């Protein structure tokens, strides 16, 4: 006899009680999906020598528009020891350092050739038509980077451009926020390992499998807990091993007496919520145990396939990324059309579709497959169709209106 | 934000 | 002396001359991303046995609404043995086996408790209000799923979704397409490890670290050749381990020339395009290799940073999609709005920026950060803005206006 | 759908 929890209700609740782990030490090469939990400083300046930004010679701008000897040429990886005096002039490239005594670079096509060497290419003498301007044509010493500016700040979460800024720098180990451990185990006496062979009265377990796939997906380490029997005492087995090796427990069906039980009077945990007004996801329930100053939380997830996937990335994906310092946790909506007419339910609906975008047509298409038992296409569902609850007003949608959907997949 | 969808002219 | 290639010219050209990878076979917990080379068939049907859907009562349909005995319980996971009688009903869960001699369920709402077992729990007698309908609220046997009906198609790109389908048809071992090994390599005579701390007119190396990471984010295995030394010896040497070990190979970075010789004599490759009349990326060069009857394929990328990142995601990648199986590996474009005016470039220019969706606005908002005066944003950049080349009419354009953008990353 | 950036 569990109050009816609104969806925004149950939704905030999850957030608000799911605690941020701690902090480690890890090598910036697996920094992928990690989240900072210090600041970054260079320690170096970029460029740490005068460079060229065109191809041409490095001259002396006060020597004018005048004729120049060619002395010699600049390359990368090798600082110059020659000194450009007036009245001369150096070969350089794009990623040559630029050599003492010089304050400006003058581009090729704005000089002429005077001399060529008699054999063996090279240049002789040329002609500098144009003005330059002081340090024109440069990138000086810590252009791009200064010494102690700060290149990353606390709390960005890396993707593949900030490692590779984290190598320029010289910064190889990093502080970040730990990754969640999730275990998943599945109830009910008719549930079989996928790998057997079925049994009368008996059917495979599936929901596992998928549960498992999805955290995957986000990067989190997984436990597999296997099925547990539905009595008593196996759920306290599992649950206790689930509280010793991960931070966070997910059960699947068998919802419809042993499982808020044993949670409540022999785990003493602390169950949030038993219902949830949404659809699918009913018997959704959530609840969190404290132990040794540290906060176990606990999903029980709806024993059908469909209501278990949805729950799913509704409420345990949002909690996982707050976990591992995620500042903002919550999944990215956009704006679609649907494809087919739809007729509302008092409750708030929730169902898998494909989005697609047309020539040149600015909103998506989302293509409706949530009603299983089958659109069989070649794609995977990358969005979760959010239908508003029925209205005085509002009874109906069709085809072609705007509505919400979230994203979750990688389109 | 909002979980439910709802919808504009 | 190499021709500028449009655009387009150089897109379809690699997806033409990337060639399809051979099959393996894997487990079904590892074909999260893979792309099924075989057709898959249930060899079970589901359900195996006639459930019922709602909680109540499973009757005859032929006895009607009246009052029947209670011979017993159903349960869930195991087969029932008694048989339905005219005049008797048996008790049953949403889960539950249909016993034999019934036809039809009514939901416990529809009927009324008549008498108690004189003593303890259970009931004997109960009165039943409606007249059922002949399968009434019954998941006949095959109902879902079918004996060797196909479930999966060729060439579905399988997701979360789809690995539980395997697990519940009770297919552990699937056929696949093999992933691509990408080698990346970098050259410069200026480049040191980012490990290492600098040393006069050194840098460190950022292409190696941001390009592996980039390759890692889809999903591929890797292999880091190190830093090459700029001489034919080095580079041959370099190119002959990666073709040995991987099936693609990267590498990075005047200076132009004297790579491709060892690819065009030694190593007697075909160079298909040098150059590329795009912003940035213009030194692209890409060049495949036959041996054995298998197609090896190479991706040199300028030595810039961002111009090598940029290149990656237009060309490399969606090069690897392909060869992983993917029937459309054309990336992802979507519209969005300018958040800036901008000044067009004869050449079609391509720059990272930041994807966000505001409050009920139909298209989302796009954030150069890819400028270089990088702009600290907690968020990665998770598309890749596309400008138009400039025109007779448009050499400007202004805030709002729609543009392509590709998407990149994980929203 | 082209690789060419488009406007209208």
């Amino acid at each position: 006899p569990f109050p009816l929890t609104s969806m925004d209700k149950a939704f905030i609740t999850v957030l608000e009680m799911t605690p941020v782990l701690g902090t480690e030490i890890i090598n910036y090469r697996d920094g992928m999906g990690r989240v900072l939990a210090q600041d970054v400083y260079a320690k170096d300046n970029l460029p740490p020598f005068p460079a060229s930004v065109k191809d041409g010679y490095a001259v002396r701008a006060a020597d004018g528009p005048g004729d120049r000897f060619i002395i010699g040429e600049s390359q990368a990886g090798e600082q110059p020891t020659q000194t450009v005096m007036p009245g001369q002039v150096m070969r350089v490239t794009t990623g040559a350092p630029i050599p003492c005594g010089a304050d400006a670079v003058v581009q090729v096509e704005d000089t002429e050739l005077i001399r060529e060497s008699d054999d063996g290419t090279e240049e002789l003498e040329v002609r500098i038509l144009v003005q330059a301007r002081p340090g024109q044509d440069i990138r000086p010493i810590g252009h791009d980077i200064k010494r102690g500016e700060c290149v990353l700040a606390k709390g960005t979460h890396m993707g593949p451009s900030e490692i590779g800024l984290l190598a320029t720098v010289g910064v190889t180990e990093v502080e970040v926020n730990k990754f969640p451990v999730v275990a998943v185990m599945s109830t009910g006496n008719e549930l079989l390992n996928p790998e057997d062979d079925l049994l009368p009265g008996k059917i495979r377990d599936s929901n596992r499998s998928t549960l498992l796939a999805t955290i995957q997906e986000h990067g989190y380490p997984t436990i597999n807990l296997g099925i547990v029997g539905d009595n008593p005492d196996d759920l306290l087995n599992a649950l206790n091993e689930g509280i010793s090796r991960a931070d966070v427990i997910i059960t699947s069906g068998g919802v419809s007496d042993y499982l808020k039980q044993v949670l409540d009077i022999d785990l003493h945990a602390q169950i949030h919520f038993g219902r949830v007004f949404m659809k699918p996801g009913l018997p959704t329930t959530f609840a969190t145990l404290d132990i040794d100053g540290v906060r176990k939380i606990i999903f029980a997830l709806p024993g059908n396939p469909v209501s278990a996937v949805v729950t799913c990335n509704l409420f345990v994906v949002p909690a996982l990324r707050k976990m591992q310092g995620i500042l903002d946790p919550r999944p990215t909506i956009i704006k679609a059309r649907l494809s087919c007419d739809v007729k509302l339910d008092p409750r708030p609906e929730y169902h898998r579709c494909i989005l697609t975008w047309h020539h040149q047509e600015p909103l998506p298409w989302a293509q409706s497959t949530g009603n299983q038992m089958r659109l069989m296409s070649m794609r995977s569902a990358n969005g979760l169709l959010m239908l508003p609850p029925k209205t005085e007003q509002y009874v109906e949608l069709h085809k072609g209106e705007v509505v919400d959907v979230m994203v979750i997949g990688r389109l | 934000f909002n979980i439910v969808g709802t919808t504009y002219p």
